[PDB]
């Protein structure tokens, strides 16, 4: 019950922190290397950041 | 490793020790705790006694050695950024090795250079001892107090500089006056009196015969039974003596301090018990426990004082500075040449080799500027302890230099809102700055001729 | 950790950057490269260096396609965009720690970028449209790279007068894609010549092209049977060809299932038809605009019209190697192609000789695109830099400090070149802050001299446009680099 | 950095709700529980010497204060964590961050002189609110709850000084077994001691003298080994000259001395270390002799009851007759000794330190009120101040502002609601608002029962204080490893 | 909370130590078979000898024996009740921290409960004469059946309680037991245990020669030295036994002289050939009983050696049974004001030996509990209900949450009658539901019996308790509980 509502909560926060600036152009971005097929994406929103990594944490689905 | 690359794996190792030392420098400076590999913890604000005792590897820093048993032995005030001072002739140095400049016209370079700023230390020379001695020990006074004691002492100075005045004037026309102090009472509270200071025990001497003195014996071999015990004692008492002094009633004394006693006294010392006579005793005012204290009626050439303190690190630090006080009294009153330190002299030297690099040019041009630049890291390392900008405050200073002469004006040790050195009566030996500035060229010919290290088996 | 994650990728990549340094110049050193499969490849450019280079971090596989735009416009010297890129992120470095955000970095970097362009349209030297003086100066200068103006003395008129007869003197594109290089074995460096017309890798002939396979009734009593049935099909053809008068057929890719069939060339042979397969499709475009030549599908659809046409073609065989030449060209084309075979002893020679071709024909390329002349030997640099340096203290603000940093970093360009040449690095640019002053602007440095002398008499000149195109695509480089504060490893 | 980690150990040593710290020794696997952390910084080992200078600036607070000694090195701990953002934030030399608080401890020192209340004269408020001590400065501990029956023992010691501030002469005893609740106060001196069974038991008019000293055929050799036994004759004939019927030895005596003393009818006493021969030479003028041959010289003790009573377990000693009243005894009862150590230095909290009070007329309301009005009136330099260390200023009331934090964390409570309505009522004018944590809220002093006496808020209070300031000029900086 | 988890590690430690002596606890209590380190065998079901040779590397466990120790001190017995006692308030603490209490506030609770619990104790007390026989084995008899040897504890019980009346005081004193020597020797069985009126001494002398098997009309004399020549030979000892018979001394008593004059075969022989019994080989220890009981004063000089310090006895001989030699007193000389008795011990195994010693030890404490105060309680935990109901009904007025804490002080009372109905094979809540009903109005002094296996009278059955078993026990094992809740943390130090 502790750790229940702490590792649903920062499922977002984790992954987040460098897309709360995404609006305005000083907002950080988020490095995504492919483990293979030589493949990566370099953007500052979340969209496709979440699609794209696979997570075990079930908050993550929502 | 051999060339070039071996000597920055060693020489530039000396940046290391100057960034530990440059915060403790000055009134300004903090507490730095120290670990020796025996276990003994030393606490000081005195950069000088924390590089003296150091475990390191690198032999570029086994060179401070003789520079700290050097400088605080002959001067002892300034002495804590020496090694600043002297890495500031090697920093310069570091960025010349680096456009391929060869070591000898790097030394050269440094040494005439050094040579030319005397004769600007001869225009702002002055003399304390052309002036009465009202005003000789006045400057006395306001020397170490707002430079040499870091710790404690910033205010309370009065008490320990003019007790340690009164002993220069009683001796004047250090090496066999003892001195020591023991933990407790205050600054304000320590005590002065003339002869050596007895820890030893047994009680008050009455006047004797003669005037003012005891008729003090001293005997080295012990009394050899009890018939000869009871009868040497009374021949002690024939000639008034009620204090006896034997190594086996005053007992177990030192043999350097057996020896202070004679001195203050001029006496002599009994081996046997056949030569003991008045011409062989000693003259002392009278012996009591106000540890026994050794008074002298006429004025002799012993004179010592006796620290006291709150804490048992405030006895060690201030009697250490009573070391390095006679020695910058010493020199101030043998040499009649002196000038303003606290900043103002290390900023001196520097505007009269850069006025020189214009009018010799070729290639000591850059090679004169650097050592210009080398003496203005002087002054920037009391700036950050000020919280003065180092760039800035310099920037300011050499600005107002330029057009008024007078160099005196200057970074202020202190952090007060004077700059004028003159104005807080700050004076330096002119033999102190020759060896701390000047001299630090010799340290830098073993540095910079430093080519390959070979380095031996066990 | 958004400065300790990135700063770990940069000292990776700024240890990439320091050792392409010995690459560059005349006094330069190439690196050997092993590839998988067990060739060797040895390059002086960056382009194969980083192309076979895998690192795990991502900012050392971003350099990839940052220097394979600059190797498609000059070649030569293109190092200096990556070791302008790791001079920037280490000067970055103090320039953080003063409170300086990463985005204002990176944007004051651009905003001096516009102001070094500005500097070459300024310092931009006049230069004709076509000339063979000033282009071969030019040419042979940039190719300092590598070792190439030794045996250039044939190679560089070639590229001059090459470049300058496919399309026009107009400027405007002139692109390199019509140029074909042939590799053959055998001759030297001087012995390569430029070609009238196109040349085929693998009297008075006609050249057609078949688009589809020869060969019997098998698309991709009984002895007789077979026979005649399958020399039927193949003699129709042979009486639609020879009706058409096409001595020279082309036959595409033949290595997958169906290739030729041999009894096809037995009727050939008698009408002296010429056959020749395993061509890339790729060489129509050098068919069609240089002979002339239409796709020709199906056999139906075969006629004369879809055929080449050319004056003169014959075979020439040069040091055993079988070479079609075609003499002249009757088309309708407003940009002639024309075609150079490389000859060399060695394979490592030959493949050596292409980039240093090619990087001949790109510099050519940078001329007719953009039309100027800037000095060589880094003195650019410097007077980009000097400009910075004076402009930085005009504007002050918090870019003074970040404009005195970037124009730092443009002088380890020509300290790169002095240090390859056994020069020290500090002495040999503090005398030239001096000579900077002296030489007044465009007047350039010399390697041979190794101090300050005359460009155009020394036969030294290189394009504004290389110079532009660097400072550009590492500018692009470097603000993207800091622009991301971290990484992540995922699918 | 090493005296940092040390305010987090010593945060639960502080206030009167604070909880104890077990310390286990590895050495015979001991334990001790304690409040204060004088022994506990002490007995743990510590790697760094930062730390270690505040272990030995604690003994000097042990005799003057020795109640919540830590309450100066947790200032520094919370001192060093500002002093860490300034360093950040400000961008601000250590040296002037250090002075910044040493400027400003001039306002917090001249704060306890305007706040202190002059008494004088009539001691009517000094001997009534001698009673009310015990009930909050002598116990902090679990014995809490003998604060009622300990009232009885440090009242009438104190009015039996008479203005003594010789501590050696105040003997603590320890009787082993019965409860807490069940120590008497005696009239006399008390020491634990025992007699043999053969010696007298009373003897009046007994004299008190200590020493310094440590007491052909196989046959044949009997005349030659005799003599050794007739050194000791020499020795008791000589002493019986005294007339003295009670001998003190500080060594061990053997047994064949210890029955020639019997003989003539006088009492042996041993087992002697420190206190016992020092404490009842003073309270029965006695003196060490050397000589033991004329009754001249130093000085003979004498006592007018000798008799030993059975006082608890063990049987101590009552001695009655001393016509000095510089000399007090105050006696506890307890069944085990872990309670009992700890009560010793109850005494040492209020009743030792009340010896020294009575230079010091000047009072200043303590439990949490002294050092938030420091606070309060340090506030006003920061812009007469202004420069540099006006941070500073700011946060030197904010190491004052976390101290009532601790009693909160101690005692369970929220220490963001009792705070704030703390700081509120004592910045609307009222001196007397402090924490209650009785009740989780804000009430005065004297409506929850919290008075001492005049002479003793100067020496506790005010001491520490103003010693704090003293240890909190020390430089913490980057050391140098071994 | 890592002080949260330290103080719930010290209640699992303290369950430990309460769970295994639960086996012991009560008359039907379990024995404990310990191997100790230096060979010996010890099986006790005494909480002092089981946590005296326990060895707990656990700092509060190593302190949970000193809290047993201190209720030796006060009280001495009642090992089968009151130990547990200690565990009984930690047990019930855990859910008091989950509420957010404060441990002072649990030291208060607990501490204006247990003043609470004396005053309950005290109207509950019973008239109980000094001089009594039946009654006066109703308070011990819960103590009295622990160990094997309790079948013949029917005998022991007046003994036991005429020992302690033989030397006592009216004036409700401390009875110090010194005075009581309890003597052992090798064979017999406990039921012929008897009492002597005189000092008893059953250490074995070297009785080299062995002569005299008897003394009529003996002086016992006292003597802290040795009689040898200092280390024509035979003159010197004989001149010391003129002397002792010129004090005509026919019994001497010498401590152990091993240490420098050992013994020498020449006086042996002298004393025997004069027909004087000596007894050497004594422990020091035993100066003290001998001088304070026959009224004899210690010699260390043959000089000193007076008729004025040596004592008087009508016949002193020596018995043999078993093998075992003893030596007794027949009469005492010189009576002084510190008069000492003795109690032949028999029995057969060492360890047999000294399981029926402990348990006389146990029972002799308990006299001294009903000289002090005559209050009598019941026994056999019938009044930890009976107390517990004058505290819960209380409850409603405890103004707050104190009202949870204050009934966890009584249920904690509950443990008691738990542990019994399981050592003695019972269901442990037909027991609680049976005293809950009991409790609630009839009487006092009601509760459960093991033996009859029901609620009744404990008088009935002779099973009681004196007042001051759990009077000072509950107190101080209130008192100790108190501090264990003030460690924070267990950190190491030098």
């Amino acid at each position: 019950a502790e750790n229940a509502r702490l590792s649903a909560f920062v499922g977002a926060i984790a992954v987040g922190d460098l897309v709360k600036s995404t609006l305005g152009p000083k907002g950080m971005d988020k490095l995504l290397q492919s483990a293979s097929s030589n493949t990566c994406m370099v953007t500052n929103d979340g969209a496709t950041i979440l699609k794209s990594i696979p997570l075990d944490n079930p908050a993550a689905k929502v | 490793q051999h060339g070039l690359e071996a000597k920055k794996s060693h020489i530039l190792a000396a940046r290391s020790v100057a960034s530990i030392i440059k915060t403790s420098l000055g009134p300004r400076g903090l507490d730095k705790i120290l670990i020796s590999p025996d276990g003994e913890i030393t606490i000081t604000n005195d950069g000088a006694t924390i590089l003296s005792q150091m475990e390191l590897d690198n032999e570029i820093a086994k060179l401070l050695v003789q520079l700290s048993k050097s400088q605080d032995d002959e001067i002892g005030d300034g002495t804590t950024g020496v090694v600043v001072l002297a890495s500031a002739l090697l920093d310069q140095a570091l960025e010349l090795i680096q456009k391929g400049i060869h070591p000898i016209k790097i030394a050269n370079g440094f040494d005439e250079a050094a040579k030319l700023a005397i004769s600007k230390l001869e225009e702002t020379c002055d003399d304390i001892s052309a002036s009465n001695d009202e005003l000789f020990r006045d400057f006395l006074l306001r020397a170490a107090k707002t430079s040499l004691g870091s710790k404690i002492v910033s205010k309370d100075h009065d008490r320990f500089a003019e007790m340690a005045v009164e002993a220069v004037i009683n001796v004047m026309d250090f090496d066999l006056i003892k001195m020591q102090g023991r933990v407790g009472g205050s600054i304000s509270d320590s005590k002065l009196i003339n002869g050596v200071i007895l820890d030893k025990d047994f009680k008050c001497v009455l006047p004797k015969e003669g005037s003012d003195g005891v008729k003090l014996a001293i005997l080295t071999c012990p009394f050899e039974e009890q018939d000869k015990f009871k009868e040497m004692i009374d021949d002690v008492k024939k000639a008034g003596a009620d204090v006896v002094i034997c190594q086996w009633a005053v007992r177990w004394v030192g043999g350097q301090e057996l020896e202070h006693i004679a001195i203050s006294t001029n006496g002599r010392i009994v081996p046997r018990f056949q030569d003991l006579s008045k011409d062989k005793l000693g003259t002392c005012s009278r012996i009591y426990e106000q540890m026994l204290i050794i008074e002298q009626s006429k004025e002799t050439k012993t004179v010592t004082c006796f620290v006291r303190g709150s804490n048992k690190m405030i006895v060690d630090e201030a009697e250490r500075a009573l070391h390095d006080s006679l020695c910058v009294v010493r020199n101030l009153v043998k040499d009649s040449r002196v000038v303003y330190g606290g900043g103002a002299a290390e900023v001196t030297m520097s505007l009269a080799v850069s006025e020189e690099a214009d009018k010799q040019r070729g290639i000591d041009q850059y090679a004169f500027r650097g050592f210009a630049q080398a003496l203005d890291t002087i002054p920037m390392t009391l700036a950050e302890n000020s919280g003065l900008d180092p760039i800035g405050t310099l920037s300011t200073l050499k600005s107002k230099q330029l057009k008024e002469k007078i160099s005196n004006i200057g970074v202020d040790c202190l952090g007060y809102g004077s700059n004028d050195m003159k104005e807080l009566f700050v004076v330096d030996p002119f033999i102190g700055k020759k060896q701390q500035i000047l001299l630090a060229t010799q340290l830098c010919r073993m540095i910079l001729k430093i080519d390959n290290v070979i380095i031996s088996g066990k | 950790k958004p400065q300790e994650v990135r700063k770990a990728n940069i000292i990776a990549a700024r240890s990439v950057a320091d050792a392409i340094r010995t690459s560059l110049g005349p006094k330069g050193m190439d690196k050997m490269i092993k590839t998988s499969r067990g060739e060797i490849i040895i390059s002086n450019d960056g382009h194969t260096i980083l192309k076979q280079m895998a690192i795990l971090h991502p900012v050392a596989r971003m350099l990839v396609e940052v220097s394979a735009a600059q190797d498609s416009e000059a070649g030569d010297g293109t190092t200096s965009v990556v070791i302008l890129t790791g001079a920037l992120l280490g000067a970055a470095e103090r320039l953080l720690n003063k409170g300086i955000h990463p985005t204002i970095i990176a944007d004051s970097f651009q905003s001096a970028a516009k102001r070094s362009v500005d500097i070459l349209l300024e310092m931009c030297h006049k230069v004709s449209l076509s000339d063979r003086e000033q282009l071969v100066r030019a040419a042979s200068t940039s190719l300092s790279s590598k070792i190439v103006s030794q045996y250039s003395s044939f190679l560089a008129p070639l590229a001059v007068d090459s470049v300058l007869k496919i399309s026009d003197e107009n400027s405007k594109n002139v692109d390199l894609n019509d140029i074909r290089l042939v590799k053959k074995v055998g001759g030297t460096i001087d012995d390569t010549e430029m070609i009238d017309g196109v040349v085929l890798t693998q009297e008075k002939a006609k050249i057609g092209l078949i688009q589809f396979q020869i060969s019997p009734p098998k698309p991709d009593r009984q002895m007789d049977k077979i026979l005649k049935e399958e020399r039927a099909y193949l003699l129709n053809i042979c009486k639609k060809i020879k009706k058409a008068k096409c001595n020279v057929l082309l036959i595409q890719k033949s290595i997958l299932r169906d290739a030729v069939n041999d009894l096809a060339l037995h009727f050939l042979s008698k009408l002296n038809i010429m056959v020749v397969k395993d061509i890339e499709r790729e060489e129509i475009e050098f068919l069609s605009k240089g002979l002339g030549c239409k796709p020709i599908a199906d056999i139906e659809l075969f006629t004369e019209d879809r055929l080449g046409s050319a004056d003169l073609v014959e075979e020439i065989d040069s040091d055993g190697s079988k070479i079609v030449r075609v003499t002249g060209i009757r088309n309708n084309n407003a940009r002639p192609t024309v075609s150079v075979v490389i000859r060399g002893a060695n394979n490592m020679i030959i493949d050596e000789t292409e980039r240093s071709l090619h990087d001949a024909l790109c510099v050519i390329r940078c001329l007719v695109k953009e039309r100027g002349l800037i000095a060589g030997g880094g003195a650019p640099e410097i007077e980009i830099s000097r400009r910075l340096s004076k402009e930085a203290r005009s504007m002050e603000g918090v870019q003074a400090f970040i404009w005195q940093e970037f124009a730092s970093a443009l002088e380890v360009i020509p300290t790169t070149l002095a240090e390859n040449a056994g020069l020290n690095s500090i002495k040999v640019v503090t005398e030239l802050r001096s000579k900077h002053e002296n030489g007044e602007l465009n007047d350039g440095i010399s390697v041979r001299r190794s101090g300050t002398t005359n460009t155009y008499e020394e036969h030294i000149l290189q394009p504004v446009l290389v110079s532009t195109s660097a400072i550009t695509l590492a500018s692009e480089c470097v603000k993207s680099i800091l622009r991301i504060d971290d990484i992540a490893f995922s699918r | 950095v090493g005296a940092i980690a040390v305010g987090d150990l010593v945060k639960s040593t502080l206030g009167p709700k604070g909880m104890d710290k077990l310390l286990q020794s590895a050495s015979s696997n001991t334990c001790m529980v304690t409040n204060d952390g004088a022994t506990i910084l002490k007995s743990i080992p510590l790697d760094n010497p930062a730390a270690k200078v505040l272990v030995n600036i604690s003994k000097v607070q042990d005799d003057e204060v020795g109640d919540g000694t830590t309450s100066v090195t947790v200032l520094s701990a919370e001192l060093l964590r500002e002093a860490e953002k300034l360093i950040d934030q400000s961008k601000i030399h250590p040296q002037t961050i250090i002075e910044g608080y040493r400027l400003a401890s001039a306002a917090a020192l001249d704060a306890l002189t305007k706040a202190a209340v002059d008494n004088s004269h009539d001691k009517t408020m000094f001997r009534e609110d001698l009673i009310h001590i015990a009930k909050t400065t002598l116990s902090s501990k679990i014995l809490s709850q003998d604060k009622d029956h300990f009232a009885e023992l440090a009242t009438n010691a104190i009015l039996r000084l008479k203005g003594s501030t010789n501590l050696e002469h105040i003997q603590i005893i320890k009787i082993l077994g019965g409860k807490l609740s069940d120590s008497f106060l005696d009239e006399g001196f008390i020491l634990a001691k025992k007699f043999g069974n053969n010696q007298p038991k009373r003897i009046e008019n007994a004299k008190i003298l200590i020493a310094n000293t440590t007491l052909d055929s196989t046959a044949k050799l009997a005349q030659l080994e005799k003599a050794e036994r007739e050194k000791m004759k020499n020795k008791i004939a000589k002493i019986s000259k005294f007339g003295i019927n009670t001998f003190i030895n500080r060594q061990l005596i053997y047994d064949y001395p210890e029955q020639l003393f019997t003989d003539l009818g006088i009492n042996s006493i041993e087992h002697a270390d420190f206190e016992g021969v020092e404490r009842l030479a003073l309270v029965t003028g006695g003196e060490v002799v050397s000589t033991f041959d004329e009754p001249s010289k130093c000085k003979l003790g004498e006592c007018d009851v000798i008799e030993e009573i059975m006082l608890g377990e063990q049987p101590f000693l009552k001695f009655s007759g001393c016509k000095a009243g510089e000399a007090c005894t105050i006696v506890l009862r307890g069944a085990t000794d872990q309670t009992l150590d700890e009560a010793e230095r109850s005494l040492h909290d209020a009743l030792s330190v009340l010896s020294q009070t009575t230079k010091e007329t000047r009072t200043v309301l303590g439990g949490g009120c002294a050092e938030m009005v420091m606070s309060k009136a340090v506030d006003t330099e920061a812009q007469n101040i202004d420069g540099k260390k006006s941070l500073a200023v700011e946060a030197f009331a904010r190491a004052l502002r976390q101290l009532p934090t601790i009693l909160a964390d101690n005692a369970g409570f929220d220490s963001s609601e009792l705070v704030s309505k703390l700081r509120s009522s004592i910045y609307n004018g009222i001196s007397t608002s402090g924490l209650d944590l009785n009740n989780g809220t804000i009430a005065d002093m004297r409506q929850l029962g919290i008075v001492e006496s005049y002479k003793l808020k100067r020496a506790v209070v005010s001491s520490a204080s103003e010693a704090a300031e003293v240890l909190l000029r020390v430089d913490n900086i980057i050391r140098a490893r071994p």
